[PDB]
RNA sequence: CCUGGUCCACCCGUGACGCUGAGGCGCGAAAGCGUGGGGAGCAAACCGGAUUAGAUACCCGGGUAGUCCACGCCCUAAACGAUGCGCGCUAGGUCUCUGGGUCUCCUGGGGGCCGAAGCUAACGCGUUAAGCGCGCCGCCUGGGGAGUACGGCCGCAAGGC
RNA sequence: UAGCGCCGGCCAACUCCGUGCCAGCAGCCGCGGUAAUACGGAGGGCGCGAGCGUUACCCGGAUUCACUGGGCGUAAAGGGCGUGUAGGCGGCCUGGGGCGUCCCAUGUGAAAGACCACGGCUCAACCGUGGGGGAGCGUGGGAUACGCUCAGGCUAGACG
């Protein structure tokens, strides 16, 4: 029913008096591949407990994105942080041209053609967020005549 | 439902600090330094508040009363305690309703220890327990007097000063759930769904607002019930 | 080149039975009917996550490797059919298939492809009557691929085309067994072929 | 004084609707006039209207919002996400009829001044004139 | 005594006369240089006493240039808000300086703190913007080498650009 | 005739033995001082294949000279400050001109190459034919919103 893929996994170090303590951290895509995506960020003191928690926090954090022929409807250039994303439509038979995290977002969220670019910071923390909002802020044209109705 | 002329007292906000720009529509001018609010929008926002009310109170809905400005405690406590309504009095636990699985985990030990106090078992286990289980018990028939009732999320939650509540205000909104309030002057009206621009440090103003609430509620699911015992708590 | 040497280790390694022997891999001797990890000493092993790059250059390999075509002929191909209008992958697969040997192949006059590069390279093979012996060659729908008559005598193709009847032929593809020939009717479709490989792999493999 | 009007005008609207103000009012010149009713014809705006203020013209751009939205930030979305001047004084951008930017693959608006007046992108396009890109809006 | 800047009220006059600004020109703390004067206190160098393993220092007793004045040079700085100038737009609360007014308060200019939206990598900024915009100038393109070398200009020199 | 490189991460492919901060490897991070998937050899594997690697150089990634497309409180970066020359930039209204801007027609844009279609060497490379293009500039005509210029007017900027 829902597809799962983790972006990366890291493992941090606090200090203790007597040596460092490790705690995992990992990013988790969740996406039936119909037009719905998630995104969640675990941390566990062991690496499947911190998987399955981000599979968790991406459950819990939903969008809905307005695909329209397996592409975007519009392109998009969203800042998080320091990070920046490019989206834009292509058209069929092209593929999904993107990083690993921009690839494996939109591809659970059922895009099959789109052209993408990270600039900036290429964190891939900071990159999955701002192509989480990228698909967020995506608007269709039944959208904008929405809210130009008055 | 027939207030409109004998809110007395209501239209009294705060001083001329401690207010909030975004309450500006709800204002009538400023007497003497303190803002007054505008008899008209409230009861203009009275009528969809009331009729929101009024319409999850027909299907059953649950309502959360949230009051702890120590003005309003003793009148919740009751209005709350009338149609079975739960409520928070002594102070909002941070996670009732977005850690709510944990807090009805207490409300388990709550009524198991209830249970214990009901048993034969009180006894056994010597004074040492008789003494911490039953300061245990007294605490949380303390914080979680009205918030037993609630067996799952509830439906609407009621505020009496959403800027001292702001926590469960918060809550409601991540969690998607209406906001009903009692707003003041020192309020931001954008976090608040159903808005009642009212007075929340009289007596008289919660008691009336809280009162014909009540009223209404019990009104919609039909026996009208006399009217509520808190006017003596005018005191 | 054409790789030349053991092919079921590679039947082995993609992880999907192949069909580069023809016959042998549908009897149980393809050894990966016995044997389905691949080879080498840490073939049993248990294997790691594999990256992006490895499921895309995998999945091109397996690609590639079924058709038996060079790296250098597989990249040309690849980069005339992006270079023209329409889908990519159905394009590239329909060029694929259109390469004389792999015609020979599905018309079943060669029971493997290679056996059919050596049917072709040896002149076995007539294009609209004219022998050609490129494998390279592209067929065009309308074409006629027929038999050598001097070749029809052998015993190669006395057992492939005796095997061949009752048999069916691909939907873009007709053949008349008596005459030894057949006709190329259509480019195939993607639904057409029973590839297990995902095109938009390899697109995304050469879009490093 | 002012350096550009028209990019002034924008950024009151801008800056008006980023705290959700009810309307707002640009000093009053026929130019942004007739932006303003691109504007208004686009639906980005409930209207504009003629005032004034204490001795000078004004113009009272009412502005357009969406419906106020659930879950934290009640915020309703914005009608204008974005609108930005692009033929600056200093750098002056002019366009051909094949150089007429889509905006946003269709769902935006680029406004045009041309030799047939303040027109908008399909506007421009369907007349077949090109001229000074004055903004993008979308 | 001579003189600059600036702010408010009246809505009186001119009628876009505006903004910025490569060069140029002028100003430019301290230290330093030249000539002359002055020299109480302080005080580089220096003369000693201590301290220390040593003490070319910190501590103590002296002490010259200098600090001071006139005139002429020197052009440097953590010359700092480490934030160029101007204009417009965008919640407020509080403290304060200074005008005006129907002087609980309102209004205008300046100096502070807390904070809406927003921005920022974060710290933090937030009508005194680091927000949203526009115009113009200056400057940056990894660290060391190096603000060094060469060349030029300026300076009596130290040296500066 | 089958060879060449690689197998620590970037990056696809792992074990044994030898060596012991030695001998050496290395594009960057780095590996070796006793049990090295990084050195050397072996077995095996991965990648290409009549080639495979190395070096050099160019563009790319590099939004790292940022027109598209960057910045300057603390990361490299606001000039010590002012006055002001050239230059850049220019509030509201009307009119004339049509320089910028825009439009139509026309000329030019050789061939080859590039793109598309068909065709000739058995295919291909290669080649032929045909088609399609195209910024820029010249000419004729037209448009006047904006920028420009000239003439007049206004007072919200500025000055008094
Ligand atoms: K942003
Ligand atoms: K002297
Ligand atoms: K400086
Ligand atoms: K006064
Ligand atoms: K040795
Ligand atoms: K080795
Ligand atoms: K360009
Ligand atoms: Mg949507
Ligand atoms: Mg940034
Ligand atoms: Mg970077
Ligand atoms: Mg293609
Ligand atoms: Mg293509
Ligand atoms: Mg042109
Ligand atoms: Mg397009
Ligand atoms: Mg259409
Ligand atoms: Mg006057
Ligand atoms: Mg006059
Ligand atoms: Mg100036
Ligand atoms: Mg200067
Ligand atoms: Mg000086
Ligand atoms: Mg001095
Ligand atoms: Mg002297
Ligand atoms: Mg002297
Ligand atoms: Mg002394
Ligand atoms: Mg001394
Ligand atoms: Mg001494
Ligand atoms: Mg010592
Ligand atoms: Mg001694
Ligand atoms: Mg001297
Ligand atoms: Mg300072
Ligand atoms: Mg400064
Ligand atoms: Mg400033
Ligand atoms: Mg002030
Ligand atoms: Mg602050
Ligand atoms: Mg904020
Ligand atoms: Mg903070
Ligand atoms: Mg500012
Ligand atoms: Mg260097
Ligand atoms: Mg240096
Ligand atoms: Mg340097
Ligand atoms: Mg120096
Ligand atoms: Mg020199
Ligand atoms: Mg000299
Ligand atoms: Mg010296
Ligand atoms: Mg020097
Ligand atoms: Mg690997
Ligand atoms: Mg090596
Ligand atoms: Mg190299
Ligand atoms: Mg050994
Ligand atoms: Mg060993
Ligand atoms: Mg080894
Ligand atoms: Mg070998
Ligand atoms: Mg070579
Ligand atoms: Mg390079
Ligand atoms: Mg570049
Ligand atoms: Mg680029
Ligand atoms: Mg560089
Ligand atoms: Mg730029
Ligand atoms: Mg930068
Ligand atoms: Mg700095
Ligand atoms: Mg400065
Ligand atoms: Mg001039
Ligand atoms: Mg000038
Ligand atoms: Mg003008
Ligand atoms: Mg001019
Ligand atoms: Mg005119
Ligand atoms: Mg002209
Ligand atoms: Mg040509
Ligand atoms: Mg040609
Ligand atoms: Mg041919
Ligand atoms: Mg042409
Ligand atoms: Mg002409
Ligand atoms: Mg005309
Ligand atoms: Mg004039
Ligand atoms: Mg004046
Ligand atoms: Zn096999």
């Amino acid at each position: 029913d829902f597809e799962e893929k983790m972006i990366l996994i890291r493992r941090t170090a606090r200090m203790q008096a007597g040596g460092r303590r490790f705690r995992f951290g990992a990013l988790v895509v969740v996406g039936d591949r119909q037009g719905r995506v998630g995104l969640g960020f675990g941390k566990a003191p062991e690496v499947p407990l911190a998987v399955q928690k981000a599979g968790y926090y991406a459950r819990r954090n939903m969008v809905e994105v307005p695909l329209q022929n397996g592409t975007i409807p519009h392109e998009i250039e969203v800042e998080f942080g320091a990070s920046k994303i490019v989206l834009k439509p292509a058209a069929p038979g092209t593929g999904v041209i993107a990083g690993a995290v921009p690839r494996a977002i939109l591809e659970l969220a059922g895009v099959t053609d789109i052209l993408t670019k990270e600039l900036g910071s290429r964190n891939p923390i900071n990159i999955a967020y701002a192509t989480m909002e990228a698909l967020r802020q995506l608007r269709t044209k039944a959208d904008v005549e929405r809210l130009r109705k008055g | 439902t027939v207030k409109e002329l004998l809110e007395a007292g209501v239209h009294f906000g705060h001083e001329r600090k401690r207010w909030n720009p975004k309450f500006a529509r709800y204002i009538y001018a400023e007497r003497n330094g303190i803002h007054i609010i505008d008899l008209q929008k409230t009861m203009e926002e009275l009528e969809r508040t009331f009729r929101f009310i009024e319409d999850l109170a027909m299907r059953g809905g649950t309502i959360l009363f949230v009051g702890t400005k120590k003005q309003a405690q003793d009148i919740v406590r009751m209005e709350a305690e009338r149609a079975g309504m739960p409520y928070v009095n002594q102070r909002w636990l941070g996670g009732m309703l977005t850690n709510f699985k944990t807090i009805s985990q207490r409300v388990h030990r709550l009524e198991e220890l209830e249970a214990l106090f009901a048993s034969p078992e009180i006894e056994e286990r010597p004074k040492k327990e008789q003494v911490r289980l039953k300061h245990e018990l007294e605490r949380l028939q303390k914080y979680l007097s009205g918030f037993r009732l609630l067996k799952r999320l509830p439906d609407a939650i009621f505020v009496v000063d959403p800027t001292k509540e702001a926590i469960a205000v918060r809550e409601a909104r991540k969690l998607f759930i209406p906001v009903i309030a009692l707003a003041d002057t020192d309020s931001d009206p954008d976090l608040v769904d159903y808005i009642i621009p009212g007075n929340d440090d009289a007596i008289r103003s919660i008691q009336l607002i809280l009162s014909r609430a009540v009223d209404l509620i019990i009104q919609a699911r039909g026996g009208v019930v006399e009217p509520s015992p808190s006017y003596a708590l005018v005191q | 080149g054409r790789y030349i040497g053991p092919v079921c280790r590679l039947c082995r390694r993609e992880g999907v039975k192949l069909y580069l022997k023809g016959e042998r891999c549908y009897s149980p001797k393809c050894a990966m009917e016995r044997r389905p990890y691949p080879p080498g000493q840490h073939g049993q092993k248990r294997a790691r996550r594999p990256s992006d790059y490895a499921v895309r250059l995998r999945e091109k390999q397996k690609l590639r490797r079924i058709y038996g075509i060079s790296e250098r002929q597989f990249r040309n191909l690849f980069e005339e059919a992006s270079k023209k209008k329409g889908v990519t992958g159905s394009v590239f697969l329909g060029l694929l298939e259109s390469r004389l040997d792999n015609v020979v192949y599905r018309l079943g006059f060669a029971v493997s492809r290679r056996q059919a590069r050596q049917l072709v390279r040896h002149g076995h093979i007539t294009v609209n009557g004219r022998r050609v012996d490129l494998p390279s060659y592209r067929v065009r729908p309308g074409d006629e691929i027929a038999v050598a008559e001097k070749s029809r005598n052998l015993e190669l193709i006395r057992q492939n085309l005796e095997a061949m009847k009752g048999r069916k032929v691909g939907p873009w593809l007709s053949l008349d067994v008596e005459g030894m020939k057949g006709k190329f009717l259509r480019l195939p479709d993607r639904e057409d072929l029973a590839l297990p490989v995902n095109e938009q792999l390899v697109i995304e493999f050469y879009s490093r | 004084m002012l350096t550009d009007p028209i990019a002034d005008m924008l950024t009151r609207i801008r800056n008006a609707t980023r705290v959700y103000k009810e309307s707002t009012d640009v000093p009053a010149s026929r130019f942004k006039e007739e932006i303003l009713r691109i504007l208004a014809r686009e639906g980005f705006i409930k209207g504009y209207e003629r005032v004034d203020v204490d001795g000078k013209p004004y113009l009272r751009v009412y502005l357009k919002y969406g419906p106020r939205r659930q879950g934290p930030d009640p915020r309703p979305e914005q009608v204008i996400h974005h609108i930005r001047r692009i033929s600056k004084p200093g750098r002056r951008v002019y366009v051909g009829v094949k150089e007429i930017p889509r905006v946003r693959r269709g769902l935006g608006i680029a406004i045009l001044s041309t030799s047939k007046g303040v027109l908008t992108d399909r506007e421009a396009r369907k007349l077949g004139v090109g001229g000074e890109l004055i903004c993008e809006v979308w």
